RNA sequence: CAGACCUGAGUGUGGCAGGACUACCCGCCGAACUUAAGCAUAUUACUCAGCGGAGGAAAAGAAAACAACCGUGAUUCUCUCAGUGAGCGGCGAGCGAAGAGGGAACGAACUCGUUGCCGAAUCGGGUCUUACAAGGCCUUGAGUUGUGGCACAAAUAUCAU
RNA sequence: CACGAGUUGUUCGGAAACUGAGCACAACGUUAUAUCGUUUUGUUAGGAAAGUGAAGGUGUGUCGGCGG
RNA sequence: AAUUACCGAAUCUUUGAACGCAAACGGCGCAUGGGAGAAGCUCGUGUCAUCCCCGUGCAUGCCAUAUUCUCAGUGUCGAA
């Protein structure tokens, strides 16, 4: 079948997902020839699932080098110097916008004059 | 170097050209041994520093938490009035006993009355070479003006 | 306190000591580029009643406009139609010159925020404004309650939209009440208020 | 009414100078130091033809005043050049034809 | 002639293996609508021109 | 007048005389314009149309 | 004053850190071990390619329309182990690029081509 | 000599601007056909086309405002005022608003400069606290050519304890 | 029309790598707005656009010559 | 390990504001990390010149910044 459970590969160690990358990869190449000179239709429906297979391998190997990159450089002396690549996406204008921390900035006098005469809850009989 | 060409020419038209009284004052400044003397006065009087101060008000509070009740002055150790808003209050209030002022500030505007305030309230005042030997005695890089209320005993007669 | 003194100083700009200085900067200013960076205000005491601040993310500029009258960009001065359209020297620019001048800077340094500008000096050919920018993205800037309105998005390019001090006196919002009634909240704006047919559901 | 062919040719465009085949400028050599005090002999190495003008061309050859090579002038050839003449230019140039003086 | 830029001769390549007729088994799907190649060029008639 | 610091040349400008020989051919004139410019051969205002 | 021998000012050379090296920006892994499937993709099989096996010692394939006579040369050595001494490429006119690849005398294009599988 | 300041450069480090979209909105630029039974002022029109610039709305907005009343009270919008016994106009063709009144919305108000009293108490940058803390410690780096604090009519100290 | 094939380069043409009539990035200036102008008559820009390096001083290696 | 629907983890060729330099050229650089290397060398193992492949940085302008980086000025001083 050629078929490589995403189970089997999470727990699979860095080497051992890049000897079975190659392997897939050899024998993706082999069905390869196959097509060109003929063959069984029982060979060639082997294609599609070896094709995913290998996706599977390289879909494992860049989650784990993703998620440990960024454990790296969660670093809070590091951080600062983190890929773009692997900083928060989101949008343009909200990178660039003011967070609430900085757009909930009061003076002096406006927290005083919070704290003297705050907004109250009252009702009429 | 077009900025070297210009700055050497603004030194020439301004010696061509008519300069008005109020601009050609700060051309005629102290001489250099009373200007030595002055500027030594105001580096013996000079404002602390941001670690001297900081020490000063942690000895304070220091002193405030061992004996709550007593009261601490956080008044600072006689120095001389620097900043042109603190120098120029001293001089409109009268506690300026003299008045130091540069000669080659830029904006001229910023400076350019103190001389005739200075007269208007009797102040005694001098115009000296440097902002930045000013900024030196006073621990910056410049100084537009510095005023002295006050010193000790043994600085009465050279004041 | 000090501020008195110079601003009553710059109330007098046709005195002697006042031409001379203005006559030697005026030299200076026509030996340099049409923007000039400052590290400091010609004017301190006018750039802070402006709102400029002698903090980290604020910039000052000089900017310079030509002086005179717009000539109408026509091929050899022809005009077609009717001849009050004629017209090609003595027509004027419905902008100042102060709004140009920031336009000008604001165009050519997209990263900055223009936040106002002043007259400076002016000769017989250019007039000069100085134009205090804010950057948006330093921390200073971000963090100071009294200047981070500016970082917000829909201050982007407001000099462009013509909502400075400048801009304003041009669009003739110095004047409120029944000496600007047809220019609230914009002129376009009282024109679709008066000239939209309006269709009742029942009428 | 359409331009008129005298206001057209201010535009250039194809009524400009066919300058390719010219030699260049044809002037005297910089009014320098050496002009202004003493003089410099130069030697002519040929008389050339430029299209266009009228006037023969000669190349002159000087050495440098300042630095360890040679100028290469090219002037206007007087009535009477020829090739090996020393030309003299500066304050104390002798009068003689194809000398350059201060009038 | 010889001469063309490569990415001249690559879309002249990809036009050429655009022109193929329908594939017969396509006719035969459940809800089909396509009969031949509406695209279908001939050198002679219409001109790429690249 | 012209300052006597100005330089000048001893003599006269060679190829003197060539404006006294008869072009006799327009197509002389072809090649004397052919280093100069494009300005010749001249059409009178007279035969052209009065809107140019 | 310093002294200048040049009638015109020129920017002195001051002195300019070199800038440092940044972490990598692109986080994917690449494997080293498959390039070479990329580089061949797959032998032809016509006559006229049959026939070269056999008399000119060559094998064909269809090739990365991007790869270098030098890289189809390493990736021939990587997949097959044999040595080709020559590599004449053309990019076909449906768009891909073909390689004709002669063996070294000491390899066998036919056995070579019979591991392969094209036969 | 050095060295300092001022002015101006080079490089390193950390960021931003660039294009698209553009119905609505903001700033400029800006016509003519048309109508006047012709036509130039006028009208079409402070419109179309052209160039810039934003947002989910924009713009406007806390009185150098109306009014002339027994007074109203930021802005925007709706009805209405009103196709007007306002006015503008070859006073021709045509054009043409504003206050008040009934309403929608509305917890709607705030910041700086200045003045007086303070005078680095400020800002960045390291570093620690579970923390690029509205925090502590440090720092000449910025800054006295002035950052920041307190008070100014909705007011009648601040400054401890 | 359908299907299957064909175009092989150290030296051939182009490029790498020349200048020409010319073009116009930068720079500066102008314009309400750059989508404008200048940009080879040896030649950008009020204009600080050279990161290249001769002789030398300091270490390594390859050598010729003297003495021990 | 069906298939559909949805979405948090990923991949995402050449390009285009396109920005190392160019371009009817799938072209050519300067640094810095690699990769493959049948010549040469060492004991087929290692190592590897020229050639070749790949990643990253490198447009311009502006702002901030420099364990307080390197400089220029017959600008103003101050010391020799
Ligand atoms: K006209
Ligand atoms: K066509
Ligand atoms: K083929
Ligand atoms: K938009
Ligand atoms: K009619
Ligand atoms: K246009
Ligand atoms: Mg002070
Ligand atoms: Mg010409
Ligand atoms: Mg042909
Ligand atoms: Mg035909
Ligand atoms: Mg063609
Ligand atoms: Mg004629
Ligand atoms: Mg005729
Ligand atoms: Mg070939
Ligand atoms: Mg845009
Ligand atoms: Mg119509
Ligand atoms: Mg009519
Ligand atoms: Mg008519
Ligand atoms: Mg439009
Ligand atoms: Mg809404
Ligand atoms: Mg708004
Ligand atoms: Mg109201
Ligand atoms: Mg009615
Ligand atoms: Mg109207
Ligand atoms: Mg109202
Ligand atoms: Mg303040
Ligand atoms: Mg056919
Ligand atoms: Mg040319
Ligand atoms: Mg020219
Ligand atoms: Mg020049
Ligand atoms: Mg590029
Ligand atoms: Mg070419
Ligand atoms: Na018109
Ligand atoms: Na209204
Ligand atoms: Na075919
Ligand atoms: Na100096």
């Amino acid at each position: 079948s050629h078929h490589m459970k995403i189970k089997d590969l999470r727990e699979k160690s860095k080497d051992d997902l890049l000897k079975t990358l190659t392997e897939y990869k050899k024998e993706l190449s082999q069905l390869r020839v196959v097509q060109q000179t003929g063959g069984a239709e029982t060979r060639l429906g082997r294609i599609r699932p070896i094709r995913k297979s290998i996706a599977r391998i390289l879909t494992v190997l860049n989650q784990n080098e993703r998620s440990n990159l960024k454990m790296f450089y969660a670093d809070r002396k590091l951080r600062c110097k983190t890929p773009k690549v692997l900083r928060t996406k989101l949008t343009h204008r909200r990178r660039l916008a003011l967070k609430e921390n900085e757009k909930n900035r009061k003076t002096s006098r406006q927290m005083r004059q919070a704290h003297k005469f705050p907004k109250r809850v009252y009702a009429v009989k | 170097p077009t900025f070297v060409t210009m700055q050497r020419k603004k030194r020439v038209l301004q010696r061509r050209l008519k300069v008005p009284p109020a601009l050609n004052q700060f051309t005629k400044v102290l001489d250099r041994a009373s200007r030595n003397e002055a500027l030594k006065l105001i580096k013996k009087y000079a404002p602390e520093t941001r670690k001297a101060r900081r020490e000063r008000l942690q000895k304070v509070a220091e002193e405030k938490k061992k004996d709550p009740k007593k009261t601490v002055s956080t008044k600072a150790p006689l120095a001389v009035v620097t900043g042109l808003q603190e120098v120029t209050r001293a001089i409109e209030k009268k506690q300026a006993r003299m008045v130091v002022i540069a000669n080659n500030v830029d904006p001229v505007e910023l400076v350019l009355w103190m001389p005739n305030l200075c007269r208007a309230n009797k102040i005694p005042y001098a115009i000296v070479k440097d902002m930045a030997r000013l900024g030196d005695a006073i621990g910056r890089k410049t100084a537009t003006c510095v005023a002295l209320t006050d010193v000790n005993a043994e600085d009465e007669a050279t004041l | 306190g000090a501020f008195m003194y110079l601003n009553e100083l710059w109330k007098k700009k046709s005195s002697d000591v006042m031409r001379f200085i203005q006559r030697i900067r005026s030299w200076e200013f026509r030996h340099q580029h049409t923007v000039v960076r400052l590290r400091r205000p010609t004017r301190p005491e006018k750039a802070r009643m402006l709102g400029y601040k002698t903090k980290q993310g604020f910039c000052v500029f000089r900017v310079r406009v030509r002086r005179g009258g717009r000539k109408r960009p026509v091929h050899k001065g022809i005009t077609y139609g009717k001849p009050k359209t004629s017209g090609v020297l003595g027509m004027k620019l419905n902008k100042n010159n102060q709004a140009v001048a920031e336009q000008r800077l604001g165009k050519r340094f997209g990263n900055l925020r223009v936040l106002n500008s002043y007259w400076v000096n002016m000769d017989s050919t250019f007039k000069w404004y100085e134009v205090i920018a804010v950057d948006p993205m330093c921390k200073t800037i971000r963090r100071d309650p009294r200047i981070n309105w500016i970082v917000n998005s829909v201050h982007k390019h407001r000099e462009q939209r013509g909502l400075t001090s400048a801009g304003r006196k041009h669009r003739g919002l110095r004047h409120k009440g029944h000496k600007a009634s047809k220019l609230r909240p914009s002129y376009r704006a009282a024109w679709r208020r008066n000239n939209r047919i309006v269709f009742l559901r029942k009428r | 009414g359409k331009t008129v062919l005298s206001c057209r040719k201010g535009n250039g465009s194809v009524y400009q100078v066919h300058g390719h085949k010219r030699l260049g400028p044809a002037k005297l050599r910089i009014l320098d130091y050496a002009e202004r005090h003493g003089y410099m002999r130069g030697v002519v190495k040929s008389i050339e033809h430029e299209a266009g003008r009228g006037a023969a061309l000669a190349r002159v050859e000087f050495r440098h005043p300042y630095k360890f090579r040679r100028v290469k002038e090219l002037m206007v050839a007087p009535e009477g050049m020829f090739t090996g003449q020393s030309v003299f230019c500066g304050q104390k140039a002798p009068l003689a034809i194809g000398n350059v003086l201060p009038l | 002639g010889r001469f063309k830029p490569l990415a001249v001769k690559k879309k002249y390549a990809k036009k050429m293996n655009q022109n193929k007729p329908v594939p017969y088994w396509i006719r035969l799907r459940t809800g089909n609508r396509i009969k031949w190649n509406e695209k279908r060029r001939h050198w002679r008639r219409t001109k790429l021109n690249y | 007048s012209v300052p006597s610091t100005s330089r000048a040349m001893i003599g006269i400008i060679s190829g003197g005389g060539r404006i006294e020989k008869p072009v006799l051919k327009a197509g002389n004139s072809f090649y004397r314009f052919r280093g100069k410019r494009n300005c010749w051969p001249k059409v009178r205002g007279v035969a052209r149309n009065p809107v140019e | 004053r310093k002294s200048y021998t040049r009638p015109q000012f020129r920017r002195p050379h001051t002195y300019r850190k070199p800038a440092m090296a940044k972490p990598s920006n692109r986080v994917t892994v690449e494997s080293k071990d498959i390039a070479a499937f990329n580089v061949i993709r797959y032998p032809l099989t016509t006559d006229k390619a049959m026939k070269k096996i056999e008399e000119n010692n060559t094998l064909t394939f269809i090739v990365d329309s991007r790869a270098n006579k030098t890289e189809i040369k390493k990736a021939m050595r990587k997949l097959y182990q044999v040595k080709a001494v020559k590599v004449n490429t053309l990019i076909r006119p449906d768009g891909l690029k073909k390689a004709y690849i002669r063996l070294s005398a000491a390899h066998d294009a036919l056995d070579t081509a019979n591991k392969i599988g094209l036969v």
